RNA sequence: GGAGCUGUCAACCGAGCGUGGAUCCGAGGAUUUCCGAAUGGGGAAACCCAGCACGAGUGAUGUCGUGCUACCCGCAUCUGAAUAUAUAGGGUGCGGGAGGGAACGCGGGGAAGUGAAACAUCUCAGUACCCGUAGGAGGAGAAAACAAUUGUGAUUCCGCA
RNA sequence: AGGAUAUGUCUCAGCGCUACCCGGCUGAGAGGCAGUCAGAAAGUGUCGUGGUUAGCGGAAGUGGCCUGGGAUGGUCUGCCGUAGACGGUGAGAGCCCGGUACGCGAAAACCCGGCACCUGCCUAGUAUCAAUUCCCGAGUAGCAGCGGGCCCGUGGAAUCCGCUGUGAAUCCGCCGGGACCACCCGGUAAGCCUAAAUACUCCUCGAUGACCGAUAGCGGAUUAGUACCGUGAGGGAAUGGUGAAAAGUACCCCGGGAGGGGAGUGAAAGAGUACCUGAAACCGUGUGCCUACAAUCCGUCAGAGCCUCCUUUUCCUCUCCGGAGGAGGGUGGUGAUGGCGUGCCUUUUGAAGAAUGAGCCUGCGAGUCAGGGACAUGUCGCAAGGUUAACCCGUGUGGGGUA
RNA sequence: GGGAUGAGCUGUGGGUAGGGGUGAAAGGCCAAUCAAACUCCGUGAUAGCUGGUUCUCCCCGAAAUGCAUUUAGGUGCAGC
RNA sequence: CGCGGCACAUCCACCUUGUGGUGGGUGUGGGUAGGGGAGCGUCCCUCAUUCAGCGAAGCCACCGGGUGACCGGUGGUGGA
């Protein structure tokens, strides 16, 4: 996916609309991610997070506002890279 | 078949729904924005039949 | 191709791998037990017992690994029984075949129910089925043809008639 | 074919006995042409804006307010579009995601095409005359017997094919023109090869559906040719749905457990792994009326009395009350009692019939389709004319097409 | 109750297959089926015979006779 | 026979004076086989329009409606 484990994201839909966290783990097969401090869950002993759909998060461009992900043709050395739109650099 | 088509076109023309244009986009490249602006200039109704040559 | 992964029912774990490019996708190659046309011989398919040659192992028998060893047909060679010419046959060395596959093709064999308000000619129907044999298609195909007083000009398939 | 008039792709060498004319043959070289083909067969290279087998990029809303668990809904606004195909995401998304329009992308293998290599073929016979001779596919044609098949069922039975017998001719020949004969016309059997237009789908990709939606659609959405049945060949099932997310109920109590109650999660547990919705038959529990002196196709008409809830009166006037009750009226439930009254279907002259079928509920289960078919009608177009079939061109349902 | 040293009984292995087998013979038996087994296919066999055939209203409304019939419980034509 | 509602056919007068309606007379309206005419309900598609998480479908109850098949309103349950 375009969202990676180390990234910081903005929740754009759901109960936690407007929360900022970093991805903890990604599930490409399920298209879900674990963002820290979102949609917490009251499990039973004897409040962790549950994954949300990757469609519901947008990658913060590390320069302010969230953005959609594009790819600039690097390589140039030696493979492709993942950049921003809306002031694209990453 | 031909009589029915002629009658339908006659009804359209009689109500004044036949329009004639030179071409849709003054350039040589497609542009839906300007084409839609031109069609909206011609018409404010939903269903429009555009008859243009097969080479355009 | 680019950050996660160790398939699924189907989770629980355990233990690990990954930007020095994993998991994943494509192509080519390697390995490929035993049965099966099954083909060393046998056999109640998936089991049993060999021969030859070359290596391994043992104090030596035992044991192990790898190749080859069915039958028929064609070609080339050596031999030529009863028997003389010779042939049948035999040895050797090269090639090939066998079996499977849903439909479609060509050649051959060929029902009955049923219809005839009974039934045998007739129909059903050259259908079902069976046998032989293909190919990507096949078959047919270049006038010992039609036509009829004019003429057309290999075959196939479609529409009329 | 063979004879008389006429001559050499170009050269060289050899041979055709010797000196010569005319040559002819073989080998080589020089040219021309063709080629993986029916017309001869393989292989080595090299090159494709060539193709197939992985893929990649790809525009535009974190917009306000309302409802909501959640916005993809409503209502205001902004934008892209060669992209408003389709699907997913917590509810109808062109702008959130995979993608779509469009455009790039191949180490290698395979396929196709080109250019070479390579392989092969072409080394004078053209024309005129002569019209004597030879040749033109043999156990064949023909004929007869018995059959097969043709519109043709043996018929006057041609043409074609098989077995048996008999058995020719080579152009002044032979065969066909529906018995057969004469004339005319057509053709040249008994040797081989041959693309395309045609048929099909186990299979692989890409789409589509006035197709099905779990008793349907494949037998098979579920272990499916499985379980199971049969010695065997064979036969052959049934079984999908929590929720957006497992957040799948910690802890306490009764209980051996199972199960439950309280808490807790969740928008909802009126979603608790026996889980979406949750009908009917069927089985309870509570409650209003009736029923233990009566003979009942079980209903229908008449009908008292109870019970329930609304309302017009005279009263508790406490009345702002609210209605206790009384009188009337009306809903709804029940039905003491009176009359009338022989189930439904099929099939029959005639059935309540002691003739047939049905235990009950739910689901499924029977005049359909094809064809320029036939007849007759309603309606529409054109009209002494009407109309095309195959087929051709078009993303289509459109335009041509006179047989 | 009959036979119980015999034309005996029985185990293991084998053979005969459907107009065929086998039968000290009953049309007996041939996988709980036999006056022609079973399975699949022809095949959705055929049946002048039995049964079934699903919503509504409005108008009209029969026949059970004649002739013929390999016909008589079917059909054709007439009659209605 | 009386009074009221419906339908078919026909006659008499108008509106397109039979495409069909309007008004009044008159006659008719049991029905199996069977013939003819007009309709209800279910599903899918197209065109237009209109509702729906402020709650669709389905199901249940009650109150109503039409000449019939049947229809509507309200509430409950439910979740597209
Ligand atoms: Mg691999
Ligand atoms: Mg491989
Ligand atoms: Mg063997
Ligand atoms: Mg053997
Ligand atoms: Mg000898
Ligand atoms: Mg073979
Ligand atoms: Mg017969
Ligand atoms: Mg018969
Ligand atoms: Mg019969
Ligand atoms: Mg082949
Ligand atoms: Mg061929
Ligand atoms: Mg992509
Ligand atoms: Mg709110
Ligand atoms: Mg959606
Ligand atoms: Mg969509
Ligand atoms: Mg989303
Ligand atoms: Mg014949
Ligand atoms: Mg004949
Ligand atoms: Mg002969
Ligand atoms: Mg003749
Ligand atoms: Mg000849
Ligand atoms: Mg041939
Ligand atoms: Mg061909
Ligand atoms: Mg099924
Ligand atoms: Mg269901
Ligand atoms: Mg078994
Ligand atoms: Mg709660
Ligand atoms: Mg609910
Ligand atoms: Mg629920
Ligand atoms: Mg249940
Ligand atoms: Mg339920
Ligand atoms: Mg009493
Ligand atoms: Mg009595
Ligand atoms: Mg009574
Ligand atoms: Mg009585
Ligand atoms: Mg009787
Ligand atoms: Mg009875
Ligand atoms: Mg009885
Ligand atoms: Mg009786
Ligand atoms: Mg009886
Ligand atoms: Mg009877
Ligand atoms: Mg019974
Ligand atoms: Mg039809
Ligand atoms: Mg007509
Ligand atoms: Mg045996
Ligand atoms: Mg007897
Ligand atoms: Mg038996
Ligand atoms: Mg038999
Ligand atoms: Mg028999
Ligand atoms: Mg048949
Ligand atoms: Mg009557
Ligand atoms: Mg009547
Ligand atoms: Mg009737
Ligand atoms: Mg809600
Ligand atoms: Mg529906
Ligand atoms: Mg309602
Ligand atoms: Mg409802």
């Amino acid at each position: 996916m375009k969202v990676h484990k180390g990234d910081t994201v903005l929740v754009i839909s759901g109960k936690d609309k407007g929360a900022k966290g970093k991805v903890l783990q990604a599930y490409p097969d399920r298209n879900r991610v674990l963002v820290e401090g979102v949609n917490r869950i009251k499990k039973h002993t004897a409040t962790q997070e549950a994954p949300i759909h990757v469609s519901n998060v947008m990658v913060v461009d590390s320069d302010g506002k969230p953005t959609r992900i594009g790819y600039r043709v690097d390589e140039e050395t030696g493979k492709r890279v993942r950049i921003s739109k809306r002031n694209g650099k990453d | 078949i031909a009589a029915a088509l002629r009658g339908a076109l006659s009804d359209r023309a009689r109500n004044g729904r036949i329009h004639a244009i030179t071409e849709l986009v003054e350039g040589q490249n497609p542009s839906t924005k300007s084409a839609r602006a031109f069609l909206a200039s011609l018409t404010e109704r939903k269903q429009v039949l555009v008859v243009i040559g097969r080479s355009d």
